[PDB]
């Protein structure tokens, strides 16, 4: 029930994906998750008379970074955050973001592909998925550092000394009840996912809402024998599915 | 047969918007023909196309914005907030039409007409700006949104729509604090070329200022605007 | 029973796979969403002010037993400010501030049963309000219903005599006899600019100036409701029942305690033992 | 009648408020638009001789 071979990384398991002048490639991979069975179809937001900027090549691609570094140290439900736009709308995200800020409007889906080598003697296991409102920092940042903090509860006012919990609320223990897929370095060195287009309206006024937070979460502590790899990095390939975008506007300095 | 019934515990409640009839007492009364009558409406929908005064100067409103033999690029000639609680539109029939409802959607026309001298000629940049990044503060950062550009001729009066650009399907009619749902923009007017004129004309001119809802405006849940006094 | 669960998804297996069984089916239609929502639920206990009924209206809070309630299934209220207007919070405060209080019963205003299991992001549905009066003798009761985003200070009196309240074209319910059953029912629409509601969070602020705090989005709830009455020593309780559910994108729901105890449970509600 | 699928209601008698008043009225949206019907009702001011083509013949200059 998986598809065929080992020591090194086998055939049905080679996977590829062009995006524009951007192409990702994998030999271990266990399946794309398309998360609500649904991809974004690219649509008109129904909501806006304006006639929309969509299908732009150059920003139809994956961009390219690093999250953390994976340890020994982490302990179980530790994660690190990065919402979606908001990481792509500076420098990194290309023409993409340079055409986010001139924008009011931004209606997207995300395909996601996180990265995490490791070898045959390394034990350990991440949980890698993407949940719409999930509560992210104020300022819309990916984790700096791995936290466990905030979570089962929601974080309460520092005065709420008996309130039973907060509306930022994480039960932890059914985090698998989002688009998700493990990270097995036994198994495999990629996780590939997608997910629709989700909000409370036709379109998202992206720039004050981050709609999309994608989450790197440790469930099995790394374990190894002296020799090995002592820490092992994760790096994310994120490219925005069909982006239509609509309120062209000014930038300058804006907010980002 | 009396026929047994189970009386609800909501009993006795009087329900103001309650859909439906009560106890006649007067039947059989045959009205009054008004049948030789003219100018009926059936929805407000109806006459709210109809272009009404858009107050400049407010608090001592005039009815146009005017016109200079200058064209500074930082200085705007108006600028109006796209919001149906902005104090410009305050006693546009849209905006008292509109402040009765909870919710709207669709276009809004702003209805420019030129009253200056025939010997006279300018050129204006109208320009309508979502919200994201502030107001514009230069004509050159304004002319990056949705604009027209009006010249002044043998037709006076202009007609420029701001297109429902929202992630909401429709938006709240009264402002008050201001939110995502709220406000969308503003409209700026500015002078792209000057106003010219030759020897013996008036060196300024006054541009009469409307607006009204365009094919596309709706409007939607029934309520009331809190009580106030115009004196 | 071998599987590969890093996938994102694992097969759905009944006894019939590794053993020698057969399958144990018998239909049942309780577990939709909607007859599961269909069921009324209370959102606290609310109180009237004096004279009400012929006066201006003020915000006003009996024993954190206010005077009006933001038609919505989550947190509300925060008894420090009880004799202003309710806001809607982000966390439930409850019964005392400091260790050596208790956490039930909670101060603050919401349907604890919906916020314990809201298992999804978004929802809509339209909105059924009960109002049960806690006296079975005579009650009077005005309620002025105001779609979310609209006018909600319904403060200035404009006829002589005649509540705050009781002005305008906005929906306003009446009862006060000697021969009603005493209680209010009613059903409200769905009002919300919004396509569809967050049940438990938005992650985002309320305007485009990005001022801070997070979670709740303008003007998600169902309406404000505004009260006055005859007999102000009498608090009525409101339940909110939600009809035609519709729910989406599944999430998870609120934590429950490890038994520092034992080993499986019972009954002994939320200390330490039992 | 109808989040999935169907609540709590067992009433042989047909609702004695209309679908429209008792519930909201669920709509959709084209992502690609819809035009208004064009008038919303029997109401206007009328413009005539907007135009021209019958008169005191032609000595109009020219």
């Amino acid at each position: 029930d998986q598809n065929t071979e080992e020591m090194e990384n086998l055939s049905d398991r080679v996977s590829q994906d062009t995006a524009g002048n951007t192409v990702t490639n994998t030999q271990s991979t266990v399946g794309r998750l398309v998360g609500y069975g649904t991809v974004h179809d690219g649509e008109h937001p129904a909501s806006c008379a304006d006639t929309a900027s969509e299908k732009i090549l150059a920003v139809e691609r994956y961009y390219t970074f690093k999250v953390n570094d994976w340890t020994s140290t982490q302990k179980p439900f530790e994660y690190i955050r990065i919402p979606l736009p908001h990481v792509l709308s500076g420098e990194d995200g290309g023409v993409f973001g340079a055409t986010l800020r001139r924008h009011y409007l931004v209606k997207t889906g995300w395909r996601v592909q996180v990265q995490c080598n490791a070898s045959q003697f390394h034990a350990g296991s991440l949980l890698v998925f993407m949940a719409p409102e999930y509560p992210t920092l104020d300022v819309f940042a990916m984790d700096n550092r791995w936290s466990k903090d905030n979570l089962p509860n929601g974080t309460r006012t520092q005065t709420n000394r008996k309130g039973p919990f907060a509306m930022d609320h994480q039960n932890f223990w059914q985090w698998t009840l989002y688009p998700h897929q493990f990270l097995n370095l036994r198994t495999n060195t990629t996780v590939d996912l997608e997910v629709p287009y989700v909000n409370i309206a036709p379109t998202s006024s992206w720039t004050q809402h981050a709609s999309w937070t994608l989450v790197i979460a440790v469930v099995a502590p790394l374990t190894y024998s002296t020799g090995a790899s002592t820490s092992l990095d994760i790096t994310a390939s994120i490219q925005p599915v069909r982006p239509v975008f609509n309120g062209l506007r000014h930038e300058v300095l804006s907010r980002q | 047969s009396p026929i047994p019934v189970t009386i609800r515990e909501h009993a006795g409640t009087w329900y103001s918007t309650l859909p439906d009839s009560t106890v006649p007492i007067y039947g059989k009364t045959p009205v009054a023909p008004a049948n030789y009558m003219v100018g009926e409406y059936k929805d407000f929908l109806e006459i709210a196309q109809i272009p009404t005064f858009i107050g400049n100067k407010m608090p001592n409103a005039v009815p146009y914005i005017e016109a200079s033999n200058t064209a500074v690029k930082t200085q705007p000639l108006a600028v109006y907030q796209v919001t149906l609680s902005c104090s410009c539109l305050a006693n546009t029939f849209l905006a008292a039409l509109s402040r009765n409802f909870a919710q709207y959607r669709g276009s809004l026309v702003y209805t420019f007409v030129f009253t200056g001298t025939a010997m006279m000629k300018g050129k204006f940049l109208i320009a309508y700006t979502p919200p994201g990044a502030g107001k514009p503060t230069s004509r050159d950062q304004a002319m990056q949104a949705t604009y027209a550009i009006w010249d002044l001729g043998l037709n006076s009066s202009y007609s420029f729509t701001v297109p429902f650009i929202s992630p909401t399907h429709f938006r709240m009619v009264g402002t008050d604090q201001a939110n995502i749902t709220n406000v969308d923009g503003w409209v700026t007017v500015w002078q792209l070329t000057p106003l010219t004129y030759p020897p013996g004309c008036p060196t300024s001119a006054k541009i009469l200022t409307m607006v009204s809802a365009g094919k596309d405006f709706s409007l939607k849940m029934p309520i009331s605007p809190a009580p106030w006094s115009p004196q | 029973g071998v599987e590969n669960a890093e996938k994102g998804v694992t097969e759905n297996t009944d006894a019939t796979a590794d053993f020698v069984a057969q399958p144990v089916y018998l239909p049942e239609n309780q577990t939709k969403v909607a007859f599961f929502y269909d069921r009324s639920s209370p959102i606290g206990r609310f109180a009237v002010k004096s004279g009400s009924l012929e006066s201006g209206f003020a915000p006003f809070s009996n024993k954190a037993c206010p005077n009006s309630v933001i038609l919505t299934p989550g947190p509300q209220f925060d008894p420090a400010y009880d004799q202003l207007r309710p806001q809607r919070l982000t966390e439930i405060w409850g019964n005392g501030n400091e260790e050596t209080s208790e956490v039930f019963p909670l101060k603050t205003k919401q349907d604890y049963s919906f916020c314990l299991f809201s298992p999804f992001v978004y929802y809509k549905c339209d909105l059924e309000v009960t109002l049960s009066p806690h006296t079975s003798g005579a009650h009077g009761l005005l309620v002025r219903w105001c779609p979310t985003g609209t006018p909600t200070k319904p403060t200035t009196q404009v006829l002589h005599e005649v509540s705050s309240l009781s002005e305008g074209r906005t929906p306003q319910v009446y009862s006060a006899g000697p021969g009603t059953s005493n209680q209010i029912s009613f059903v409200v629409p769905y009002n919300s600019p919004l396509s569809v509601l967050p049940a438990v969070w938005y992650n985002g602020h309320k305007r485009f100036d990005n001022t801070g705090d997070l979670g709740i989005a303008p003007n998600s709830d169902f309406g404000t409701l505004f009260f006055a009455g005859t007999k102000p020593d009498i608090k009525f309780t409101v339940y909110l029942r939600y009809k035609n559910m519709r729910v989406f994108c599944p999430r998870p729901t609120v934590f429950f305690p490890w038994p520092t105890s034992g080993d499986k449970i019972d009954m002994t509600p939320r200390a330490g033992v039992l | 009648n109808n989040s999935s699928s169907e609540g709590n209601e067992g009433v042989i008698i047909n609702n004695f408020y209309s679908n429209q008043y008792q519930n909201s009225i669920d709509l959709s949206a084209n992502a690609t638009g819809s035009d208004p019907p064009k008038t919303y009702g029997q109401f206007s001011n009328l413009l005539s001789g907007a135009v021209n083509a019958f008169s005191n013949m032609l000595p109009l200059l020219a």
